[PDB]
RNA sequence: UGUCCUACGCCGGCAGGCGCGGGUAACCCGUUGAACCCCAUUCGUGAUGGGGAUCGGGGAUUGCAAUUAUUCCCC
């Protein structure tokens, strides 16, 4: 599962 | 939700002033030392995004560099596309972060994968 | 006269070995009121003899390292274990302190003689100037190994381990060291 | 008759006055006695409840002993060790109202005056009242 | 001094369990929430002196001193010695308590998840923050 | 009618001012018994204590005392006292006394007389 | 195994207190809070409080070593 | 050591602000008012009040900017 708008950079911490 | 006993309503409708007494110390110092040009031209983007918009669709993200602002109650409902040094993230502006700087919504760093070492 | 901290007789003492008589230097022109002194007794050979043996202890008990400096806590340990040696055992606190140096300090050392690899010691005599130091040594180790975690008081620790080093029984920390090193010397030959 | 502060024992001296200033019972004494800390190098509250008037006791005989004292002069007095935690420890100044409240009650009595040099020392009563009270200590001392 | 036939050998405040043959400071900082500091001052305002045992107390004492620690505000203890000085939610000048601080910092850490701070994923990895 | 002398000890020093007096010996304002290392003060007293109270009774010394520490600082101020006492007996009392206390402090104990010479090394 | 110290009194504690104190010779906190085991708070507030009733002689009093002796 | 080093007073829990003076320096800081150490109180052999990290809140400086805690202060 991923948010909308968060980049992959970010999505590497969720 | 509710603010330190204030909703969002009357902190939008709140005047300048009083800001500098419903902050933690560093940004009431912040707002004491006064904010330069750059911002200033980022909450006027703000604004001709917000009222550009249809009331039902979000409004349009503003792209910027400034990690270094503090989050004023204008601001509740834009879309903030903020740098960490490399790519861009989108990033809607809840009424809970009004306490909070940009730079924590883009973190400059990966989180560490330790893996098996070599020759060491 | 001369009296040790003003209350403490000093021709009273009598020193049973011969051996450790003229390196025990306490009786008649020895005696000081406080054994602060900060004079010199390491520079030259031999001249920590003169030295009274009071100010050897109190040197000898400030030894381990975060009471490296502190002299008059020192002489005011020696105090409190002078004064509860004299309400214990109605003696001269010198009397028995003299007892108990006498009685820890050993006669035999084994030591290692030949090279590197041969771990055969063999036993020589032991210097009465070295034996006293040890003795000393010995009490004031003694004084920390009892002290460490307990509410029993660490001048209260060397009283106990003063009188018991000077009636000869196997409760001292100097006297079981003292007895296993003896018995390991005479071994060795 | 003829006896002096500096020949009375110290402790003992600081305690009487501290005694007197029971007796004698005006001081403005602060709401604040129950809560306050005493320097920030230290840790916890002052164990004796009546600590205001030992400090001030120990401020108005160190103001005798050595006199052209301001208020920095004695924060400076009472400092000592700040542990500063794991990090290295250091010397620390005391608490600087604490102390400035402690002059302006003393004042307040008509003990201690202010002087044109810019610091402050002792009335002539206040002298009085201090070998006096050196008196009955001596007294106390030399017959007991 | 005498021996206590009122004596508490073990204290139930707050759901905590406290050593009653400790002082009443101490017994008192052993609950989570309050330290040697605030048990000082809440008790030279409570007019009871600190030699007494905890478990040499009365019912009165106890309960009066719990009515101290609960609300500050009113009982004259100034705006600096308390856990949390402006809330996020109301901002109000009180004292957390044992089963408070568990259920602040776990509202605390939702907060800072839903939020999606640096502050908050850092925590959510695991990871040392300062 | 007076000497002034100065004991030294590391960087502590005691000048004494000694002067024909009426027995009190002045410590910068203070006595010697009311001098706070009272773990040390018999170091102070050795020269009063181990000389005796008799012939200490018409003299007036004044310690105006700068410097050093604690223990050097006592140390300082025995020291002064002892050599203020020779020099007096030195200059206004007969040859023989004044040898003989030297002769006393001496058997005692040497530093009552002569100061450390090692100091403090860079 | 722990040491279990009993912080306020019991009545044979009372009664070795008032009865089997003054014939140890040597009286200080330490030997107090080792024989029947009670804290040191405990040890000398009673000694203080024997103190008081002028039952037992004072040698010396200091912040680490405070030394008593027993009555004659 | 010093033109940023600070003397004094007030507002201050408290870091610190406010009004004022000196010092381009054996002068003013500064008799450099140090710390262990000493003297009295309490704690009493147990992860304890030892030891203080790691976190949570506020406050105040430093700086165009403290968010990835600059620093210090209060629980």
């Amino acid at each position: 599962k991923v948010p909308k708008g968060t980049s992959s950079y970010q999505a590497e911490w969720i | 939700f509710t603010y330190r006993g204030v909703d969002l309503d009357q902190l939008l409708d709140m005047s300048y002033e009083q800001l500098m007494q419903l902050y933690s110390a560093r940004q009431r110092r912040r707002l004491n030392r006064g904010l330069r040009r750059k911002q200033h031209s980022l909450l006027k983007r703000l604004r001709k995004a917000k009222k550009e918009a249809p009331p039902m669709e979000k409004p349009e993200v503003v792209k910027t560099h400034l990690r270094d602002m503090i989050i004023l109650p204008e601001m509740v409902g834009s879309m903030v596309g903020v740098y960490n040094g490399k790519t861009f993230n989108q990033v809607e502006i809840k009424p809970e972060m009004i306490g909070h700087y940009l730079g924590e919504f883009s973190i400059t760093y990966k989180p560490v994968k330790h893996g098996r070492p070599g020759i060491g | 006269d001369i009296k040790l901290f003003g209350k403490w007789s000093t021709d009273d003492v009598q020193i049973n070995d011969i051996s450790l008589q003229d390196y025990i230097a306490v009786k008649e022109k020895y005696a000081k009121y406080l054994p602060h002194s900060a004079g010199r007794y390491a520079a030259k050979r031999f001249r920590k003899a003169q030295c009274p043996i009071v100010e050897r202890l109190t040197n000898s008990m400030m030894m381990h390292g975060r009471n490296n400096g502190k002299k008059l806590m020192t002489v005011r340990i020696v105090k409190h274990a002078f004064e509860i040696i004299h309400l214990l055992t109605g003696e001269n606190p010198l009397q028995v302190l003299v007892n108990a140096i006498i009685n820890s300090g050993p006669r035999e050392d084994s030591t290692r003689i030949g090279r590197a690899g041969t771990v055969r010691r063999q036993a020589v005599d032991v210097s009465p100037l070295r034996r006293v130091n040890q003795a000393i040594w010995l009490l004031c180790t003694g004084a920390r190994e009892a002290a460490f975690r307990n509410i029993k008081t660490i001048a209260e620790c060397l009283a106990d381990e003063l009188i018991n080093a000077a009636k000869g029984s196997s409760n001292s920390y100097a006297i079981k060291k003292k007895d296993e090193l003896e018995r390991v010397a005479k071994s060795n030959r | 008759p003829g006896v002096t502060v500096k020949d009375v024992n110290q402790q003992e001296f600081v305690r009487a006055l501290a005694a007197f200033l029971k007796k004698s019972g005006k001081l403005k004494v602060p709401e604040w006695v129950d809560t306050v800390k005493l320097a920030k190098h230290k840790e916890l509250a002052p164990y004796d409840e009546n600590w205001f008037y030992t400090r001030a006791a120990s401020t108005a005989r160190h103001l005798y002993l050595r006199g052209g004292a301001g208020v920095g002069s004695m924060t400076k007095i009472y400092g000592g060790r700040q542990r500063n935690g794991v990090m290295p420890s250091h010397f620390s100044r005391g608490s600087k109202s604490v102390a400035r409240r402690v002059l302006q009650a003393l004042e307040g009595l008509k003990m201690v005056e202010k002087d044109q040099d810019g610091g402050r020392k002792l009335t002539p009563q206040g002298q009085r009242d201090l070998d006096r009270i050196a008196g009955q200590v001596a007294a106390a001392n030399k017959k007991h | 001094l005498v021996i206590p036939e009122k004596f508490q050998h073990i204290l139930r405040v707050l759901n905590t369990n406290i050593d009653g043959r400790r002082k009443i400071a101490f017994a008192i900082t052993a609950i989570k929430g309050v330290g040697r500091r605030y048990a000082h001052v809440v008790l030279r305002k409570a007019d009871i002196d600190l030699t007494k045992r905890a478990g040499e107390l009365t019912e009165d004492e106890v309960e009066r001193v719990i009515t101290i620690m609960q609300n500050p505000r009113q009982y004259k203890i100034p705006d600096w010695f308390l856990n949390r000085q402006k809330d996020v939610k109301d901002g109000k000048y009180s004292q957390v308590l044992a089963n408070g601080l568990d259920n602040k910092l776990r509202e605390d850490l939702e907060r800072l998840k839903k939020i999606r701070a640096h502050r908050g994923l850092r925590h959510f990895w695991g990871l040392r923050v300062r | 009618q007076s000497v002034q002398v100065f004991g030294r000890k590391k960087t502590a020093t005691a000048v004494a001012h000694c002067k024909r007096g009426n027995g009190l010996i002045k410590v910068n304002g203070r006595p010697l018994e009311m001098i706070e290392p009272r773990t040390l003060q018999y170091k102070l007293l050795e020269p009063v204590l181990l000389l005796g109270k008799e012939r200490f009774a018409g003299v007036d010394i004044r310690v105006r005392v700068k410097g050093g520490g604690h223990v050097a600082q006592i140390y300082a101020i025995r020291q002064s006292i002892s050599k203020a006492l020779v020099a007096y007996y030195q200059k206004y009392v007969d040859e023989a006394s004044k040898k003989e206390i030297k002769d006393i402090l001496i058997q005692y104990d040497r530093t009552l007389l002569v100061a450390d010479p090692r100091r403090c090394e860079s | 195994d722990k040491l279990n110290n009993l912080v306020l009194f019991d009545k044979a504690t009372y009664d070795k207190l008032c009865k089997e104190v003054p014939n140890y010779k040597l009286i200080t906190p330490a030997v107090v809070s080792e024989r029947l085991k009670i804290r040191g708070s405990l040890a000398r507030a009673a000694l203080q409080e024997l103190l008081s009733k002028g039952l037992i002689k004072l040698v010396s009093k200091h912040r680490a070593q405070v030394i008593y002796t027993r009555n004659t």
